[PDB]
């Protein structure tokens, strides 16, 4: 067929023209699945070979079915995504396969009960949840320091401060750190249609701070739309699980003292007031360590400052060379 | 450890 073989040839053409675009937007994945395998894609042998919970950088658009982006690997280059409605439809050819999807089992009982797929076998129903297979984060991924204590106390403070400093001073003119004082733990997107819409409304909700939280929501995403790196200075984190079911989900990054006794000696070598909120300080270390490694995203655990931060800036250099 | 511990945190926020 002719008409294939120019819409291949029209696609490729339109990849190499707009290789060299600004970057649209970003999105991240949770489920399992190939690119290049299914038979719908408009280039054939230039899929997304992706997997659960995986970064795509979308610039230019195709079709209702289809996307153009490019993974956040290191020398990554350009393939085609499957559309939210596309990997509806891909997922329910995942659940068709089987025998039998609904409710009437096939076990040995062929003949007696047809009992045509009703609303409950199809995706109209379990909209209790309803997990949305594609979610729209960040286009670069806000970089976050926890540990080894509280924020807002001295070693917590000064141990984020120097690591910030020096952030600063290797990426100057490439990356931007702002504080963010307001709230950052209640980053939902499925709690309502619009939360406090108006502030003259004097609701529960509209006297609160909440409407603060999503702002700061949309200015980080607006953020990170610039391309530039992002640090996040906000003094409301303390575990990595109070931020990891959101959007934003921020590259964690863990400062951790190897032994409770150093980090108790160093507490001591500040003053009484420390002394005071010494056991608060052990009490989220110890929570915090029992937090398993997988949960971040890099350790810092080396007892010199050089050496973790070499340790960042290379992995921060990598990321930057990967997407580029 | 502590002696890297202790200078490094105690200059930044310091």
């Amino acid at each position: 067929e002719s008409a294939r073989r120019e819409v291949e040839s029209q696609a490729q053409q339109q990849l190499e023209r707009a290789k060299h675009k600004p970057v649209a937007f970003a999105v991240r994945t949770n489920v399992s699945y190939c690119g290049v395998l299914d038979e719908e894609c408009p280039v054939q042998g230039s899929g997304v070979n992706f997997e659960a919970k995986d970064f795509l950088h979308i610039k230019e658009k195709y079709s209702n079915d289809w996307w153009i982006g490019r993974l956040v690997k290191e020398g990554g280059d350009i393939a085609f995504i499957p559309s939210p409605q596309r990997l509806e439809s891909i997922r329910l050819k995942q659940e068709q396969k089987a025998r039998r999807s609904g409710n009437p089992s096939s076990l040995s009982d062929i003949g007696n009960r047809r009992s045509p797929p009703p609303s409950l076998a199809k995706q109209k129903q379990k909209q209790a949840e309803h997990v949305p297979p594609y979610d729209v984060v960040p286009s670069m991924r806000p970089v976050v320091l926890v540990g080894p204590s509280l924020k807002g106390y001295e070693v917590t403070d000064m141990m984020q401060k120097a690591l910030f400093d020096f952030l600063k001073h290797r990426f100057d003119g490439r990356i931007s750190i702002t504080r963010v004082t307001a709230d950052l733990s209640l980053a939902k997107r499925s709690v309502l249609n619009n939360p406090g819409k108006r502030t003259i409304i004097e609701r529960s909700s509209a006297r609160s701070s909440i409407a603060e939280v999503q702002s700061e929501i949309e200015r980080i995403f607006e953020l990170a739309k610039s391309l530039q790196l992002v640090v996040l200075d906000a003094d409301t984190i303390n575990h990595p699980a109070q931020l990891a079911k959101t959007s934003l989900a921020p590259i964690i990054v863990f400062v951790k003292v190897s032994s409770p006794k150093v980090l108790q000696r160093l507490i001591r070598s500040r003053g009484k007031s420390q002394m005071k909120h010494l056991t608060v300080q052990m009490m989220a270390y110890d929570k915090l360590v029992q937090c398993p490694p997988e949960s971040f995203d890099v350790i810092l655990d080396e007892n010199q400052l050089e050496d973790a931060c070499e340790h960042l800036a290379e992995y921060l250099e990598v990321y930057w060379r990967a997407t580029h | 450890d502590l002696k890297g511990y202790l200078d490094w945190i105690t200059q930044a926020e310091d």
